[PDB]
């Protein structure tokens, strides 16, 4: 089977420029597992990115967590690249920063 | 209820060496261990503080066990590229889920065995425990093989028996955290789409375990169009988020509420604009 | 706590 990964960009906390933060990547729903994720800060990658232990979900497909600790700014732009078997090009998502 | 869970992958790899192997344990929303092939440790490692209070001889046992599980699916993927008369050179997945839940009244509830094949549904443990769900004729061949070796008992020993207790010393061990919920941080945010439409975003965060059920009503009935609902997400702490939204005329923002359904939630709450 | 004897397919 292929499936396609959905993604989430997104803060652990409500954003307020100036104060720490992690930065949220959440990509779910994919197979095969072998997958390319990184986050950006003004289209470069970041440097310092950890990861969940692989795992899935009653379908069989599965979720990962990239996440970097980050502290925003009113200017600075943050996005999640993502590269699947499934994809024909890097899937890039931007934080809308919402909440 | 409550559950412990064990996540199982492998995969091949054709090019070169052994396939990469992860395992993971939860007791219901939370991680608690982890085995990764390529790490630096080879044991069995913690992932909750709750659970580095078991000594030496619970660490041996599971790294021993782990490592066994994980030269078994090495051996299923050899099987399973006979099986399918497959080649060599592609690689290719197996996954394993097992584990057992302890109803309201925290005794044996329901028991899980399941197997999957390049992401496809392969050979499942049933219900009852006692027979097997084959998807094709390839799980048919393990599905005589396991009837004939009598797996399906030895699977119910372990899911109605030790499953339970370890699962049972685990809530205990931690129950500061595990048998604690975290209700939802709810508020609502207003995203003007024109002079005459809005977007109100129904937020939940911080919440404990992940189920959870967000609706929206308009003067006191439910409503699903004009509405979006994201998938639960990870908060990266321990804790889910998840959002509900819906669009509605500006100037009518008091006529929706969106509702709110958790766990952590004496009564179900109510936001409104 | 894992199963002690994994079943192979």
């Amino acid at each position: 089977i292929q499936r396609t990964p959905k993604i989430q960009v997104y803060s652990r906390h409500p954003a307020e420029n100036g104060k720490s933060n992690f930065l949220n990547c959440y990509v779910s729903g994919f197979h095969p597992s072998d997958i390319e994720v990184d986050l950006l800060k003004n289209g470069e990658r970041i440097e310092k990115v950890e990861h969940s232990d692989l795992s899935f979900s009653k379908d069989w497909s599965f979720y990962l967590l990239y996440y970097t600790e980050f502290t925003p700014t009113e200017k600075d732009e943050y996005a999640c690249r993502v590269n699947h078997v499934t994809l024909s090009q890097p899937k890039i998502v931007k934080w809308d920063r919402d909440m | 209820s409550h559950s412990m869970r064990y996540f199982f992958t492998s995969v091949s790899r054709p090019g070169r060496g052994e396939p990469r192997f992860i395992a993971v344990g939860y007791v219901d929303d939370t991680q608690f261990v982890r085995f990764d092939s390529d790490a630096a440790s080879q044991r069995m490692e913690p992932r909750a503080p709750w659970i580095e209070q078991e000594g030496p001889e619970y660490w041996d046992g599971e790294t021993r066990k782990v490592k066994a599980h994980s030269q078994t699916h090495r051996v299923d993927l050899g099987t399973l590229r006979g099986y399918y008369n497959q080649s060599e050179a592609g690689s290719h997945t197996v996954q394993r889920m097992y584990g057992c839940d302890v109803g309201s009244d925290w005794r044996f509830l329901r028991g899980y065995h399941q197997y999957a094949y390049d992401g496809k549904d392969y050979i499942a443990l049933k219900e009852d425990l006692r027979s097997w769900t084959a998807a094709d004729m390839a799980a048919q061949t393990t599905k005589h093989k396991w009837e004939a070796a009598h797996v399906a008992e030895q699977l119910r020993a372990y899911l109605e028996g030790t499953c339970v207790e370890w699962l049972r010393r685990y809530l205990e061990n931690g129950k500061e955290t595990l048998q604690r919920t975290d209700a939802p941080k709810t508020h609502m945010t207003h995203h003007a789409v024109s002079d005459h439409e809005a977007t109100l975003r129904c937020w939940a965060l911080s919440f404990y375990p992940a189920e959870i059920t967000l609706t929206w009503q308009r003067d006191g009935e439910d409503q699903t169009q004009d509405t979006e609902l994201v998938e639960t997400r990870p908060a990266g702490d321990g804790t889910f988020q998840k959002w509900a939204a819906v669009v509605v005329p500006s100037g009518q923002e008091q006529r929706y509420t969106c509702h709110v359904q958790h766990e952590g939630l004496p009564k179900p709450l109510t936001l409104r604009w | 706590g894992l199963l002690p004897e994994l079943p192979a397919v």
